[PDB]
């Protein structure tokens, strides 16, 4: 299927 | 980029998945797919096909990530 997704991350 | 889900919360929670017929889109954790791995090939949302999918989980899951924001 079509999937979106975000990703956060802090370094 | 419309978002219709089973929850009736329908803010970007940041992974979601696209309806192959409606082209709206839904919380994939409403629907139970807990990561990528877990989306089908094929996919329709409850609108489109109604199936068992537990709604109030689902809401419950999306009112608590918003009351926690
Ligand atoms: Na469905
Ligand atoms: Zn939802
Ligand atoms: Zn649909």
């Amino acid at each position: 299927a079509r999937t979106k997704q975000t990703a956060r991350k802090s370094t | 980029g419309i978002i219709t889900c089973i929850c009736d919360l329908n803010d970007d929670d940041g992974f979601t998945i696209q309806c192959d017929h409606c082209n709206r889109w839904q919380h994939a954790i409403c629907y139970g797919i807990k990561d990528i791995g877990m989306a089908p090939d094929d996919y329709l949302c409850n609108s489109c096909d109604p199936r068992e999918v537990d709604i109030n989980l689902a809401r419950k899951i999306q009112q608590e990530r918003i009351n926690v924001k």
